[PDB]
RNA sequence: UGUAGGAGACCGAUAGCAAACAAGUACCGUGAGGGAAAGAUGAAAUAGUACUCAGGAAUGAGCAAUUAAAUAGUACCUGAAA
RNA sequence: AUACUGACGUGCAAAUCGUUCAUUUCAAUCACGUUUAGGGGCGAAAGACUAAUCGAAAAGCCUAUUAGCUGGUUAUUUUCGA
RNA sequence: ACAUCUCCCUAGUGCAGAUCUUGGUGGAAGUAGCAACUAUUCAAAUGAGAACUUUGAAGACUGAAGUGGAGAAGGGUUUCUU
RNA sequence: ACGACUUUUUUGCCUCAGGGUGCUGUAAACAUGAAAGUAAACUUUACGAUCUGUUGAGGCUUAUCCCUAGUGGUAAAGUGU
């Protein structure tokens, strides 16, 4: 089980779609691309995350997010996503 | 009675049904034909789209409202890494069509071609071409000699080496050129001659040629009948919707007669242009090879910040008048002309005097990312 | 399941519905309650609490 | 006609009183009024489905079990056609 | 309820929806109570309206009204046959 | 429970059709379609099972001509707890 | 439209980041700067649209832009013959 880093653009994936589904797909978004990466069926997107996403409104979710993935067993595999807050997005790179 | 007015029918009738392509890669429908007093050579070439610039051009054409002063025109770039040539094809003349004899293959062929004949290279176990191309050079030549024998047109078999390009694709685009020229002897000597070397466009083309450009169409997939053929649209008080043909065919015959069109598939048809003239040859190794005689300046022909959708240009390139079918990233046929061209067009020698490299994302202020660095000065 | 109380405890008080704050932890505890006089000691207690009006203010005008 | 008897070369549950059944009922109509559908296990349920197993539950299965008979299981006679 | 002869037109509705529009201290609007009943009522009059029913309401009866007209009008073989 | 052709009495007696009547049933078809009313998300609980049960956190709308209070006609136990 | 087609599956590809290219138009922040004037001290202190300086800045730029053997990634292993 492992730790990692990343910075999801939320605003290439949201591109497409409509002002009224927006934020909701950028929550739907996080949800597929930590279970993607992290191998699981399950993620649990904390409270924190979902405030953080919502904070500008429907209209436009911000741009980057910094999240922490956590692997966790206790199927039984699952993760949490966890919202880390930043100064600037600049010059950050995945880590582990 | 008689329609009240008489217009020409909207769209040709000439290309339908305007259902989908069934290739991606185009299909010469047919060569150029065998003038025996010519030297053997090729007559086709195959190439990728990498996008459009203007160029500038002096006239000399007397007589005209134009006449002396430079023009501005519409121009393609299309990349042409040098052709792999692979396998010597004969075939034979029957009254039920050309039958292929036999087909002689090189000794080794590279894996940008091999990938070809599979769908799944990753998943399979690369165990396709390795024995046949083993077989010893005296069967190879009882081959060549049933062809030399027999055969009244011989063909070469050709392919792109995609990995001297930047598109995504490694499975390489095989393609058929015929040879036209002597003896049936000369023929195959030339391709045996040629054979597991690279063939670049240098050797297929010349300076100032005027080629046809085959190509399939950009897509857009099904589309209303308005746009894909052109009908006009209905007034706007109409019940039922504006824009949509407002008669299918009269009571009789019975039945909806063909000729009306109807809504479908819009793009990715097959499309044979004709008489495009080459404007330039470039050459890969060359760092002069956008440059003229008017401009002077050392620099590449990609375009300032990359080629939309297509980058970077990295070998040899033809710059060809105008336009020709579909999309960026797309593969390009070039054909020789069907008959030698006799026109004051076909005569004429091109001193271009200007390419434009500037950007094609946006609206471009420089030549080159050097030309901006000096124009602003130091920044941050 | 708790609905019983929450509108008890909308009487209680004297305030909207809109306006009240169940801990969303010990909730077995509330839901034990069932009477006016079971909401008053949970409100004694620090259970259920008054939450503030959406504030507002006319320092603008 | 009301009520009581007795009858039949009468009808046999889409018939015959509208009505063999909790029928002038349910139901509909502001109202005057209009106004249905729906009978049958078996000899005996004082034989009406015990018990085990799989099921959250419905249910199912059984080496288990009432019956002469349960492909007679409460939609219970027979069980046509589409 | 004017226009869009717009939406819907197997409707969201056996007259609905959107936009546009006419109307607002008076020949004004609404509620409830009350009055007038079928060749009758009522009508700032369209044969309008009188409970989705109006150039004669709704209900039942006279009544299984009546129809030189339409449709239908049920096993076989055999004989003569318009 | 059923025949009767031995003979013969008797009749509500023989159906494909009546836009027949009544009851059932298909192809059309897993289709038309489930479109008004700005729009939801995350976590927790309950449970066999939760997009639309409950709770918290957000984000939103109604916006005192209100999906807020009261009340009238009509409804009639629709109320409440379990 | 769905199919279908085009691809790739470790000299790849996705992923961010840096660079490139543009697009917008000069961020926040601070100044005992400027600024129509204004008011109140026994020259100094208050308010102040706005403007200037640090500032061709800041922000954004592939989701269907370009480059990078730069970062971290790269599961399932089913099914038919």
């Amino acid at each position: 089980p492992v730790t990692k880093f990343i910075t999801i653009n939320l605003s290439k994936l949201t591109h497409k779609v409509c002002y009224k589904r927006k934020a909701p797909r950028a929550i739907k978004e996080i949800r597929s691309i930590a279970g993607k990466l992290m191998h699981t069926k399950d993620v649990r997107l904390d409270v924190k995350l979902n405030k953080f996403i919502w904070s500008k409104g429907v209209r436009n979710p911000p741009k980057r997010v910094r999240v922490k993935l956590e692997r966790k067993r206790n199927e039984k595999m699952y993760t949490i996503v966890e919202h880390v807050m930043v100064d600037s997005y600049k010059g950050l790179v995945n880590e582990c | 009675s008689h329609r009240k007015f008489e217009r020409p029918r909207h769209g040709s009738l000439g290309f339908l049904p305007r259902k989908r392509c069934k290739r991606l890669r185009g299909k010469i429908r047919s060569f150029p034909k065998d003038d025996k007093e010519k030297p053997p050579h090729f007559t086709a070439f195959m190439g990728y789209k990498a996008g459009m610039t203007h160029i500038v051009r002096e006239v000399d054409k007397p007589g005209s409202k134009l006449h002396k002063k430079e023009i501005v025109e519409a121009c393609t770039i299309i990349e042409c890494a040098p052709m792999v040539v692979v396998g010597i094809v004969g075939y034979r003349e029957t009254p039920k069509g050309l039958r292929i004899l036999s087909t002689v293959w090189a000794n080794h062929v590279s894996d940008e071609f091999r990938r070809r004949y599979y769908k799944n290279w990753y998943k399979s176990e690369k165990k396709a071409f390795t024995k046949s191309l083993n077989v010893p050079e005296a069967t190879k030549n009882c081959l060549l000699k049933r062809i030399e024998k027999y055969c009244t047109v011989l063909r070469a078999i050709c392919h792109t080496q995609p990995s001297k390009t930047p598109l995504r694709m490694k499975k390489a685009h095989i393609m058929e050129v015929q040879i036209n020229g002597g003896s049936m002897k000369e023929k195959l000597e030339f391709v045996k001659e040629m054979l597991e070397k690279n063939l670049p466009v240098s050797t297929v083309f010349n300076p100032n040629e005027m080629i046809d450009v085959i190509s399939v169409t950009k897509g857009h997939g099904t589309k209303g009948v308005v746009s894909r053929y052109g009908v006009k649209r209905l007034p706007r008080k109409t019940h039922r919707g504006l824009r949509k043909v407002a008669c299918i065919g009269a009571w009789h015959p019975a039945r909806v007669q063909f000729q009306i069109p109807r809504h479908g598939q819009k793009g990715y048809f097959h499309r044979t242009e004709r008489n495009k003239k080459i404007y330039r040859i470039g050459l890969k190794t060359d760092k002069n090879s956008a440059s003229t005689d008017a401009d002077i300046t050392e620099k590449k022909i990609t375009p300032m910040g990359g080629f939309p959708h297509y980058g970077v240009v990295n070998e040899d390139f033809l710059l060809l008048k105008g336009c020709v079918a579909g999309t960026k990233k797309r593969p390009i046929t070039l054909r020789k002309n069907i008959v030698p061209q006799v026109s004051r067009d076909a005569l004429a020698q091109v001193s271009l005097k200007f390419i434009d490299t500037s950007s094609k994302i946006g609206h471009g202020r420089f030549q080159t990312s050097e030309e901006k660095v000096k124009y602003y000065g130091p920044l941050k | 399941s708790l609905t019983l109380q929450k509108r008890l405890a909308a009487s209680v008080l004297k305030c909207g519905k809109n306006k009240i704050w169940m801990d969303p932890n010990e909730i077995s505890e509330i839901s034990l309650a069932n009477s006016r006089f079971s909401i008053r000691k949970l409100y004694k207690e620090g259970l259920i609490l008054k939450k503030p009006q959406k504030v507002h203010s006319r320092a603008r005008v």
